[PDB]
């Protein structure tokens, strides 16, 4: 019973990637699913979230670029217009909310997938 | 937190609630704001009926979520 | 023996159980007390998911212990 | 006394604590063990969120008890 990310890799600036989060043990029925990332020297930070009703929410830094969605036992994160600042290990997590507002208690999380976004000079003048 | 309650006519009302507020407390707030008795109220989220004794966090209802009010 | 069950933010309820009771038996008692069907229940204790076939003694659940109940939430 | 901190992902932490250790003093040990900042830890015992300023004895946390560690992230 676990989550497991896939789809990361090295991509040029402005490129696209779709991360996949496969769940076993029906663990997405916790009700709240989210993607978060951590770069070296920085802290974990949620980028997108979706609940069992399908309602999504996003961090300001990824609005208009990232899209979180779900197909039953798989949660996706469509990443478009990727920037060097998006370089981090991306984790998917599932959990619940407690008595706090705006904070999520993730019970499960995967081992993460690495996303590296590099500037690549477009040499086609 | 602020949550929204959506009626069949399409009217959205905002309530100030707490994560551990019961559905019973939510129906009481709808009454104080719209004059609808909790006996006539049936609250829905993600297509599920919400039971009176449960809290909003029991159903993983986050901030700025929308419940659907169906009159009984 | 008497144990307790609560969600993270909800009221705590009391169960009369035996260490040999299975987790399926415990979930059925929660339905009798609270009307939550077993197929919508997740029980956690000591950071472990309580599997339906195991017993309470399999998780060292003893007198006055409190189980953490989590709802199974699905769309529609 | 020694207690355990367990994540549903499989991590088991063994900590030496005192019954008068505060919850935030325990989270400092977990950060040494796991590198998760205290603000991003949420400990659950007996179906209750362990809160800052309270001791382990305040929650009746005893020897060889197991705390449930979940990841607490700002979201929504
Ligand atoms: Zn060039």
């Amino acid at each position: 019973v676990q989550l497991q990310e896939s789809g990361g890799g090295l991509v040029q600036a402005g490129g696209s990637l779709r991360l996949s989060c496969a769940a076993s043990g029906s663990i997405f029925d916790l009700g709240v699913m989210g993607w978060y990332r951590q770069a070296p020297g920085k802290e974990r930070e949620q980028v997108a979230g979706i609940d069992y009703g399908g309602v999504t929410n996003y961090a300001d830094s990824v609005k208009g670029r990232f899209t979180i969605s779900r197909d039953n036992d798989t949660v996706y994160l469509q990443m478009n217009s990727l920037k060097p600042e998006d370089t981090a290990v991306y984790y998917c997590a599932a959990g619940i909310v407690g008595d706090e507002v705006g904070w999520i208690y993730y019970l499960y999380w995967g081992q993460g997938t690495q996303v590296t976004v590099s500037s690549h000079h477009h040499h086609h003048h | 937190m602020q949550i929204f309650v959506k009626t069949l006519t399409g009217k959205t009302i905002t309530l100030e609630v707490e994560p551990s507020d019961t559905i019973e407390n939510v129906k009481a707030k709808i009454q104080d704001k719209e004059g609808i008795p909790p006996d006539q109220q049936r609250l829905i989220f993600a297509g599920k009926q919400l039971e009176d004794g449960r809290t909003l966090s029991d159903y993983n209802i986050q901030k700025e979520s929308t419940l659907h009010l169906v009159l009984r």
